[PDB]
């Protein structure tokens, strides 16, 4: 099957001193925003039809309470302990929760956390793991958060029991959506490099679903492989746009070509061809 | 967890440019932290008022990113761009629509 194969929630917490913090959440599958989390209310806000999967409303409420108390007692507990953890102000702490389903069908769960922008903590096998970057701080955090009843036997739920079957019905509830496929639109543009008769060559992508898409620049049937990818970006409503860049001589532009493969197409590949002096 | 990061700002049309034809301007802004920062979407130099944007999210090396958009109608002479206010740029970053 196609599209997202993974669920997580993140938290950015932001400190700005010892009596005020805000954070920011949400849900997502793989890089698609499923659910945001509403600061004036303590609830979710649910993007899609589907995104409460196979959940009942009443464990999606329990769900969203845990999340409330655990957004509001984190600040509060951050800030008390923030002067034993020799903690300058303004600091951010991020974090990321969920699992994800494997080829052959295991599903894998994660939990990672943040300090300042560096990796700080992790939970491996219902443990909680201090990062290296995270140095004695980390340490010493994950020495007290044991010692607070119930959080990490929660944890350890949520994320080996809860999240694999969330993920499952929440992947099937919203196939029509994250299976369809969506094709892409593509042009040609140039512009000067740097070098002595030398030009960029430009294979333009936009509007595909799913994510994964092949572009190269050809000569019949030869790949040429000086071809270079840019980031894939996105597009508002789930689709990306990926640039192909090609740097060649002047004279030998002609004979270039871009491809472009993708699911949406039944294997009719979009063939774009370079023409010289201007004529598009 | 002490580094600021400066963003990252790439300005895109959904699709190719035509003049006089309605399309969608995108900004996209990523790499930053911390997450504060401001996002406007200019047209001539003057703030679009009608602009949406994503709510807050990070990549896997917790750098920061959202995307900014807006419906736009481009035109030959009409410019586009992307100001951006951060706590590493001692003024706002403005970065041109390019349609190549
Ligand atoms: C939301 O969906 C989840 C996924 O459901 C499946 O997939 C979706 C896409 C649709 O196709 C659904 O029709 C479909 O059910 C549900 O979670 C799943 O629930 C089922 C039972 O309905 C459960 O199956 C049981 O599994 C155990 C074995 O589990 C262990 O071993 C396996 C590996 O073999 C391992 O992967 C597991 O993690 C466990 O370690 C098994 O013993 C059960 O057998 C008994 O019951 C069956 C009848 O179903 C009977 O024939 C047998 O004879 C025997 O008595 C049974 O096969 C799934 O494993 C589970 N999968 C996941 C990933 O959790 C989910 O259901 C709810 O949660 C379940 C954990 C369970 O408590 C259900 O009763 C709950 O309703 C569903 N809803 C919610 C709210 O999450
Ligand atoms: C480093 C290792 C993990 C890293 C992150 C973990 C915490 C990070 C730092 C924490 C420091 C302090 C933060 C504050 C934590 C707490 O404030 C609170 C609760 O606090 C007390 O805990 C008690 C636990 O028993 C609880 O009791 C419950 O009470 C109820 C009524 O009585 C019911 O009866 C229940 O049954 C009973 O359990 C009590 O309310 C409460 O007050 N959080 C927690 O529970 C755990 C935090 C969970 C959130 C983060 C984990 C994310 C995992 C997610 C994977 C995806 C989710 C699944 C998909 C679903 C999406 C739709
Ligand atoms: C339907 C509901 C769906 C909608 C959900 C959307 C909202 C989610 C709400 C937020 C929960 C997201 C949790 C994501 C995983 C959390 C990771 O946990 C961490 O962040 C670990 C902490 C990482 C750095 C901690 C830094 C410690 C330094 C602080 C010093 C004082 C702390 C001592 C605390 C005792
Ligand atoms: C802790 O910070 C809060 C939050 O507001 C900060 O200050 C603003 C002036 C600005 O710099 C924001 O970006 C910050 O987030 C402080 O609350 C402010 O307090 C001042 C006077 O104390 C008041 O004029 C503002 O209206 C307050 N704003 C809010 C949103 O509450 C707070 O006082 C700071 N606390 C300490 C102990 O320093
Ligand atoms: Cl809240
Ligand atoms: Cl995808
Ligand atoms: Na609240």
């Amino acid at each position: 099957f196609q599209g997202p194969t993974s669920f997580h929630v993140i938290q950015t917490s932001s400190f700005t001193n010892s009596t005020w913090a805000q954070t920011q959440g949400s849900g997502w599958l793989d890089d698609l925003q499923i659910h945001g989390w509403d600061s004036d209310s303590g609830t979710a806000i649910f993007l899609k039809p589907w995104s409460k999967g196979n959940f009942s409303d009443k464990e999606v409420a329990e769900l969203e309470e845990i999340f409330r108390v655990y957004i509001f007692g984190f600040a509060r507990e951050v800030q008390d302990f923030a002067g034993d953890f020799q903690m300058k102000y303004p600091f951010e702490i991020q974090g990321i929760a969920g699992c994800e389903l494997h080829s052959g069908g295991a599903i894998v769960s994660f939990l990672r956390g943040a300090l300042g922008g560096l990796d700080f903590l992790s939970v491996k096998n219902a443990s909680c793991v201090p990062s290296p970057e995270g140095g004695s701080r980390a340490q010493k955090f994950c020495a007290l958060i044991i010692q607070y009843q119930g959080i990490m036997e929660t944890v350890r739920i949520l994320l080996y029991e809860t999240c694999p079957r969330y993920l499952l019905g929440v992947l099937n509830a919203g196939k029509a959506d994250l299976q369809r496929q969506v094709k892409p639109e593509a042009w040609l543009s140039s512009g000067p490099s740097p070098g002595p008769g030398r030009l960029q060559l430009v294979c333009h992508v936009s509007g595909f679903y799913p994510k994964p898409v092949w572009v190269m620049w050809m000569r019949g049937e030869q790949e040429q492989q000086g071809t270079q990818l840019g980031d894939i970006l996105p597009n508002a409503n789930w689709t990306w746009y990926l640039r192909a860049t090609l740097d060649v001589a002047d004279g030998e532009a002609a004979g270039l070509s871009c491809r472009v493969k993708h699911s949406s197409l039944e294997g009719q590949d979009i063939i774009l061809y370079w023409r010289g002096s201007g004529l598009n | 967890p002490k580094i600021q990061r400066t963003p990252k700002i790439q300005v895109y049309s959904r699709h190719p440019a035509e003049n006089g034809k309605s399309n969608f301007l995108n900004c996209y802004v990523s790499g930053f932290h911390p997450s504060d920062i401001e996002v406007d979407l200019l047209k001539n130099g003057e703030r679009i008022e009608k602009v949406e944007h994503s709510d807050l999210s990070f990549s896997k090396d917790w750098s920061f990113y959202l995307l900014y958009y807006t419906e736009f109608t481009p035109t030959e002479k009409d410019e586009y761009a992307c100001r951006v206010n951060h706590v590493t740029l001692s003024q706002p970053k403005i970065v041109k629509w390019d349609r190549d």
